[PDB]
C-alpha cells in the first residue's frame, strides 16, 4: 500500500493521466497497460486515481526473493536444474535469445547441462 | 454500452426496469445480460454471428467482467473452476419451450471443445463424436411443435469427463423420458419426428428397394397432420448430417441399416388400417400393407395381425382368453407397436453412444450440461406435458434452492449481517406431482390403474375421483380435466386416456409377437427374459420421471453450477417482436428481481477455509515459502494472513465461522489472477539482467 502510494507521488493532486502511468510501469521494470487503464471512465475520461491504482495494480499482481525463485522452479529440489527448462522459462515469461544465451552462457561453465543456482545466484549479484 | 450488461448495475430495481433493460438491449442484438455470475438469453430468433471461431478465441482466458455477457464467458468460468479448484461443474438451463435451452447448450459444448485442446489423435476422436451426438440425438429426439421448430421431445444430460491435462476423454449421455406417442400421430400442422422426414424424403435407393420407403406424403405418420416441410429446415441436407455423423460415432453399415429396416416398419406399420368383420371384430383392409410390413418385421403376417388383433386375458390364475380385437382396439395395439419400437431404438441409439464416447483413458473431472424440453402448453394437454413440466418444475426448484434458499440460509449460519430476501418456493407444486404417502398425481394414476382392469375409461374416473379428493393450493378439479398451478402459469390437463399413458405397460400379445421374429436387432431391443411374470403389477412412467428427476437433483447437488436462465421474447419466432408483458411474466415466475436484490446485497465469492488456503496460499509470502505449502498455525489464521498479505482492503472481505466471504467479484478475479501469475512473478522476479 506505501510502496504504491510511494511510486504514484514521485510521478500533485492525485488524479494521474495514463502517460504518467506508463511511465511509473516504465520505471519499476504495454496494451494491456491501457486495458488496466480502461475500466473505470465515469470518474474522468483520461485520468485516474490512487485507489483505482490499488485495483488496477492488484489486477494486474530484495536478494533472499530472487534466491527462492529459483528453488520454486526447481522440480528435482536438489539445488540443480535443467539449463534448457531455465531457457524456456526465460522464453515464456519472455522478461531476447542472445540474452538468454549469455545468461546461459555464464551458468553452462558448469558443463554437465544442468545449473547449481546458489553459486550462480551469489555471481549474479 | 446499451442499457446495463449487469442487471445488479440498474439504478432502480424493479420487474419492469429488468423488463426495460432486456428489452432495450434484444433491440440492439445484445442477447445476452448478467445478474451476478448467472446469464439471462432473449432468444434472437435470428442469425445475429455471434458465435464464430474469431469471437470464441476472444473469450479465451478472460473473466466474466472483461468481455460483453457471453453463453461463452459461463462455459470459461466452468473450465477455469474445473482445473483450478479440480471440481466438477454442471451448467444448469431453465426455459420455457423455444427459449433457446438446446441452441445455449451446444454453444456451451462448442467452448469446450475448442478451448480444452488435445492434440492427441484419441481426443480429437472424442470431440468430434461429442459433436456428432447433436445432430443424431436431434434427429430422433427433436421434432416440430407449434411452439418450436427444433424443439426438443427428450430430456438430456451430458458429462464430458476430463484428465488431469484438462483434455476431453469420454462422454456420457443420459436421457430422460421421450415423447413416443409423437411417432402415431400429431397436432395438426406439428410434425413426426425429423428423421421421418429426413429418411422418408432422402432414404437412398438401395434403402428404397429392400425396406420398401416410400415419401412421406404416403404415411399416416407423417401426413396426417397436415406438415411435410418446415421452415428454415431442409431436410435432405440434415439427413446427410444423420447419416455422416452415425458414420463417425461408428455405426457399421449393418447396424445402419437395421435402424433404418425399423424406421420404414414403423411407418408401414402406420399404414395398417382395420374393417368391422361380420362378428364386429377387427379385419385388416389391405393385406399388402400388412404383408410389407411383417416382411420387415421379420414374422409371418398371420403373426403380426394376430399380435396386433388378439388380446391375451388372464382372468383366473390358470384361465387364459383370447379375445379379438375391435377396430378401434386394433388401431390402440398397433400405435402401441409403432411406439414400442421407436422408443427402444431411441433407447439403443443413447446406449450405442455412450458406448462410443466411453473413457479410453483415467478421468479426474467432470463438466455436466442439462438441456430438458422446457415448459410449455397446449390447447390439449396430457401426460406428455405433465412430465414436461414437471421436469420444469423440479428444475425451478433448483434453481431456487441454489440461487436464492441456500446462499441466505448460509448467510444465517456463518454470522454475516443479511435481511432475508422474500421469494416462493414451489416445492408444494413438487409435492402435488411427486407425492406417494399423500397421494400426488402420479401416484393417484398409479392406484388407478392398480386394479388393471381392462377398461381405461374406468382408470380415468377411478383418477379423476383422486383429483377431486385432494385438497391442494395448487390444484383444481374440473370435469374431466383438472388444472395445476405450476412456478409458470395454470396448465389445464385432460384427464382422458391419461392413466393408460402413465401405466406404459406393452400388452402380452403384442409381446409375444417379437418372440416369433427373425430379425436379431428386433431381439435387441425386446429381449424374451423380460416376460418371465405376467401377474407382476410394473413400473409406470411417473415413477421412472420421478426417480430420474430426483437422480438428477443429487447429481447437481454433487457439482458447482452455473446457470443459463433463457427467455422467449414472442410466440412466433419473430426476430423483431418483443412481446412486453410475456417477457415480463418470465421475469417474475423466474424471480430475477430477487436475483437482482441478493447478487447486489450479497457476497460474490464463498470458500470454505480448507479450500481457500489450498487455492490461495501462494499469496502470502507467511503461508508459502518457494511455491510450497508452511504454515504453523490455524487455517483460519492461515486465511487472515493471506487476506492481509494481499493488501485487500478490509471491507472487501469478511470472515464467517466456518467459511470465507468475498463480496465483490473484481477482488475476487484479482485474487485468482495473482494466483495465476504467481510462476510468472518469480519468473518476473529474476529479471535483473540489466546491472546498471
Ligand atoms: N442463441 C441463438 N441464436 C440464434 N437463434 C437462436 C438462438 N437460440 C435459439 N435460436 C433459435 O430458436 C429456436 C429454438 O431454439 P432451442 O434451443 O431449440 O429452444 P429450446 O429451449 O431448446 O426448446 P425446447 O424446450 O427443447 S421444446 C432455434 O432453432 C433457433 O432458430
Ligand atoms: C415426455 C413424456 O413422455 C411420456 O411420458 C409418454 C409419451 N409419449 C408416455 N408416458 C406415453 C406412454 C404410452 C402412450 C402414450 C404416452
Ligand atoms: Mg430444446
Amino acid at each position: 500500500v506505501s510502496e504504491f502510494k510511494e511510486a504514484f507521488s514521485l510521478f500533485g493532486d492525485g488524479q494521474i493521466t495514463t502517460k504518467e502511468l506508463g511511465t511509473v510501469m516504465r520505471s519499476l521494470g504495454e496494451s494491456e497497460l491501457q486495458d488496466m487503464i480502461n475500466e473505470v471512465d465515469a470518474d474522468n475520461n483520461g485520468t485516474i486515481d490512487f485507489p483505482e491504482f490499488l485495483t488496477m495494480m492488484a489486477r494486474k499482481m530484495s536478494e533472499e526473493e530472487i534466491r527462492e525463485a529459483f528453488k520454486v522452479f526447481d522440480r528435482d529440489n536438489n539445488g540443480f536444474i535443467s539449463a534448457a527448462e531455465l531457457r524456456h522459462v526465460m522464453t515464456s515469461i519472455g522478461e531476447t535469445d542472445d540474452e538468454v544465451d549469455e545468461m546461459i552462457r555464464e551458468a553452462d561453465q558448469d558443463g554437465d547441462g544442468r545449473i547449481d543456482y546458489n553459486e550462480f545466484v551469489q555471481l549474479m549479484m | 454500452e446499451i442499457g446495463v450488461s449487469d442487471l445488479t448495475l440498474l439504478s432502480k430495481v424493479s420487474n419492469e426496469a429488468i423488463n426495460e433493460n432486456l428489452k432495450k438491449r434484444f433491440e440492439g442484438r445484445e442477447i445476452y445480460t448478467y445478474i451476478g455470475h448467472v446469464l439471462v438469453s432473449v432468444n434472437p430468433f435470428r442469425d445475429l454471428g455471434i458465435y464464430t471461431d474469431d469471437v470464441l478465441q476472444s473469450y479465451m482466458g478472460k473473466n466474466r467482467l472483461e468481455m460483453p455477457p457471453h453463453v461463452f464467458a459461463i462455459a470459461e468460468a466452468s473450465y477455469y473452476n474445473m482445473k483450478a479448484y479440480s471440481d466438477n461443474q454442471c451448467v444448469i438451463i431453465s426455459g420455457e419451450s423455444g427459449a433457446g435451452k438446446t441452441e445455449a447448450a451446444k454453444r456451451i459444448m462448442q467452448y469446450i471443445a475448442s478451448v480444452s485442446g488435445g492434440e492427441s489423435g484419441d481426443i480429437k476422436q472424442i470431440k468430434d463424436m461429442v459433436l456428432a451426438t447433436n445432430p443424431l440425438l436431434e434427429s430422433f429426439g427433436n421434432a416440430k411443435t407449434l411452439r418450436n421448430n427444433n424443439s426438443s421431445r427428450f430430456g438430456k444430460y451430458l458429462q464430458i469427463y476430463f484428465n488431469t491435462q484438462g483434455e476431453p476423454v469420454g462422454a456420457d449421455i443420459t436421457n430422460y423420458l421421450l415423447e413416443k406417442s409423437r411417432v402415431v400421430g400429431q397436432i395438426t400442422n406439428e410434425r413426426n419426428f425429423h428423421i421421418f422426414y429426413q429418411f422418408a424424403k432422402g432414404a437412398s435407393q438401395q434403402y428404397r428397394e429392400t425396406f420398401g420407403v416410400q415419401k412421406p406424403e404416403t404415411y399416416v405418420y407423417t401426413s396426417r397432420s397436415k406438415c411435410l416441410d418446415v421452415d428454415g429446415i431442409d431436410d435432405l441436407a440434415e439427413f446427410e448430417d444423420t447419416l455422416n455423423a452415425m458414420k463417425v460415432i461408428g455405426l457399421s453399415q449393418p447396424e445402419q441399416d437395421q435402424i433404418f429396416r425399423m424406421l420404414s416398419a414403423i411407418l408401414w406399420i402406420g399404414n395398417i388400417q382395420f374393417q368391422e368383420d361380420q362378428g364386429g371384430y377387427a379385419e385388416v383392409t389391405d393385406r399388402s400393407v400388412v404383408d410389407f410390413a411383417a416382411y420387415l418385421m421379420e414374422v409371418t403376417p398371420d403373426q403380426l395381425i394376430k399380435g396386433i388383433t388378439i388380446r391375451i386375458l388372464t382372468p383366473r390364475n390358470g384361465e387364459v382368453i383370447e379375445s379379438p380385437a375391435n377396430p378401434a382396439q386394433a388401431q390402440a395395439t398397433r400405435d402401441a407397436l409403432a411406439m414400442a419400437i421407436y422408443s427402444n431404438l431411441f433407447d439403443w441409439i443413447v446406449e450405442r453412444i455412450n458406448k462410443s464416447l466411453k473413457a479410453r483413458q483415467p478421468t479426474t473431472n467432470t463438466i455436466g450440461i442439462l438441456d430438458i424440453y422446457g415448459f410449455e402448453i397446449f390447447e390439449k394437454n396430457s401426460f406428455e406435458q405433465l412430465c414436461i413440466n414437471y421436469v420444469n418444475e423440479k428444475l425451478q426448484q433448483i434453481f431456487i434452492q441454489l440461487t436464492l434458499k441456500a446462499e441466505q440460509e448460509e448467510y444465517a449460519r456463518e454470522q454475516i449481517q443479511w435481511t432475508p430476501i422474500k421469494y416462493f418456493d414451489n416445492k408444494v407444486v413438487c409435492d402435488l406431482i411427486e407425492q406417494i404417502r399423500p397421494v400426488g398425481i402420479f401416484s393417484a394414476m398409479k392406484d388407478a390403474t392398480k386394479t388393471a382392469h381392462a377398461d381405461p375409461a374406468a382408470c380415468d374416473r377411478t383418477f379423476m375421483q383422486s383429483i377431486n379428493g385432494m385438497s391442494h393450493a395448487h390444484l383444481t378439479p374440473r370435469q374431466g380435466n383438472f388444472i395445476i398451478k405450476h412456478y409458470a402459469g395454470d396448465v389445464t390437463y385432460t384427464v382422458e386416456g391419461i392413466t393408460d399413458k402413465n401405466k406404459d405397460q406393452l400388452l402380452k400379445g403384442l409381446l409375444a409377437l417379437f418372440q416369433h421374429s427373425g430379425n436379431d436387432f428386433v431381439h435387441t431391443l425386446f429381449p424374451r427374459p423380460v416376460d418371465t411374470d405376467n401377474r407382476k403389477q410394473p413400473p409406470s412412467a411417473g415413477d421412472r420421471i420421478r426417480a430420474s428427476a430426483n437422480a438428477l437433483v443429487d447429481t447437481l447437488m454433487k457439482c458447482q453450477p452455473s446457470y443459463i436462465r433463457t427467455i422467449k421474447p414472442n410466440e412466433n419466432k419473430s426476430p423483431t417482436e418483443y412481446n412486453g408483458p410475456n417477457v415480463l411474466h418470465q421475469i417474475k415466475y423466474l424471480g430475477l428481481q430477487e436475483n437482482v436484490r441478493i447478487r447486489r446485497a450479497g457476497f460474490a465469492y464463498r470458500q470454505d477455509f480448507d479450500k481457500f488456503v489450498d487455492r490461495f496460499f501462494l499469496l502470502s509470502p507467511a503461508t508459502s515459502y518457494a511455491g510450497e505449502f508452511t504454515w504453523e498455525g490455524t487455517t483460519e489464521a492461515a486465511v487472515k494472513q493471506i487476506l492481509k498479505d494481499t493488501s485487500i482492503p478490509k471491507e472487501e472481505w469478511q470472515m464467517g465461522v466456518t467459511k470465507a466471504f468475498i463480496k465483490a467479484p473484481e477482488t475476487l478475479f484479482a485474487l485468482e489472477h495473482m494466483r495465476d501469475r504467481y510462476w510468472h512473478n518469480m519468473a518476473t522476479r529474476i529479471q535483473r539482467m540489466w546491472r546498471a
